[PDB]
């Protein structure tokens, strides 16, 4: 669920 | 004849962007599991590339519009186009002296040798270094380098993407400013943009060919245990 | 006043499995993510604790009884007590001198501050140490440390686990082995076995404290995303 | 769902 890319974005 | 105020401001953003994360010098290397020369090669890549992914974020972060896109559509274009931005950006540090991307002494000197051991057959690798050899043929200005990278992430043609309107009329306008660049910034660059537009299409089959041997890769535990929790993310399929 | 066959076969068998699966000069320290004293000692640690995950099921496998438990048994035990048997394990590196935990040179010496910088606080690393200090204290035969760890592993009461009968007569059979063992092999060891069993309840409220910050951890992508693949597995709540 | 302990295992 792109936890890391949400947070990185 | 000349290049607008928006125009140069897209440029001066985008050339910044690109500064602030992208090192020279790849002295952030040692922080990576070591190379080793089965797939001994792969531990060390997979955080070459983690590493990568991060810089590719924070690039697209600034280039603008790319903020104001839905969460959705900006994970969309990073997932589909992050190894295309990757295989882009590495030009800075390929060298047509060794046929090897060197960023480093004999460790962070990377063979085609070396990326073979990490998965990848050279059904994927000899393009890959004809594009690498042909696009650093191209000798691209910064400025250019720099809009190739943002007019390929720009892309509405990618599985995901919701608003391909906006996201094209994005990507337009990067290329408006790429051909008007050309035009009056790079002397003799009349068939220019239209190379630079041809190296976008050797992405996508890059990307494809890379894709599947991605998966042969990540569908193996032992191998994908290798691999971070960013390129997992990212290059896997979990879809919104 | 004398071990069985089938007894000293136990011990041989977990002795030479232990001995299969801990380097005594923690030699391949160099492959991981390089120590660095925000989080900085996270990424290190991540990969040591990874590797040892590895090391923990190799020794697992050849417990006599565990090859034969349901896959979804095994897993049950090791996602519950890895964190137990890697502190288990961990004391052979364990200084009295230092009270740190010495791989190597003042890299791989693990200072408690070390492991501050790896996210964790004092109301886990001060009962941490002092169970170090404590099992150090025992002064272990090998034969012992490998049945602890053996016996730490086969406990039923751990969440998941779907045949506790099994899992406790294989439990069973081997605290009869320590006791023989002691009865007989170690002198002076009258109150030892108790001891041990005494150790073994402190493992849990280390696991317990452990398993809270690790959760704060985990839930922070910054963070999560400097674990590896198999750490997240384990320590992560997939359930089966 | 532990793809990687089960091939541990
Ligand atoms: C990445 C960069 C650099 C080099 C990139 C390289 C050289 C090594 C092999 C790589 C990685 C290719 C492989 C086919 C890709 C494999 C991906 Si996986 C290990 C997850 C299977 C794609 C790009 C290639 C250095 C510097 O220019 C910074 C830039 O960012
Ligand atoms: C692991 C071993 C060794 C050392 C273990 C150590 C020292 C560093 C801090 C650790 C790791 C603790 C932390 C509280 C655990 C943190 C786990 Si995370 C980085 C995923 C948040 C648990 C055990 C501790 C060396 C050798 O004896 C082999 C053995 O196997």
């Amino acid at each position: 669920k792109h936890k890391i890319l949400h947070r990185l974005l | 004849h000349m290049l607008s105020d928006e125009q140069m401001q897209i440029i001066n953003s985008l050339v910044e962007a690109h500064h602030k994360t992208y090192d020279d010098s790849y002295s952030d290397f040692v922080r990576f599991r070591p190379p080793v020369r089965r797939l001994s090669m792969l531990p060390h890549l997979a955080d070459l590339v983690s590493y990568s992914i991060q810089k590719v974020i924070g690039f697209a972060k600034m280039i603008p519009g790319f903020r104001d896109l839905t969460a959705e559509d900006q994970i969309a274009l990073l997932k589909s186009s992050a190894i295309e931005i990757i295989m882009l950006r590495s030009n800075q540090s390929f060298s047509l002296e060794d046929m090897s991307w060197s960023c480093g002494g004999p460790d962070f000197k990377y063979c085609i040798n070396d990326v073979t051991k990490a998965g990848h057959t050279l059904e994927l690798l000899e393009p890959l270094v004809k594009f690498q050899v042909g696009l650093k043929k191209l000798k691209l200005h910064e400025e250019e380098h720099v809009l190739l990278m943002a007019i390929c992430l720009l892309s509405p043609d990618r599985p995901g993407v919701q608003d391909h309107v906006r996201i094209e009329a994005l990507q337009d306008r990067l290329c408006d400013v790429l051909q008007a660049y050309i035009r009056i910034q790079h002397p003799g660059g009349r068939l220019l943009y239209a190379k630079m537009i041809q190296k976008l299409a050797d992405l996508r089959s890059l990307n494809e060919e890379h894709s599947k041997q991605y998966r042969s890769l990540s569908f193996q535990p032992e191998h994908s245990m290798q691999l971070t929790p960013l390129v997992l993310e990212v290059f896997g399929s979990e879809v919104s």
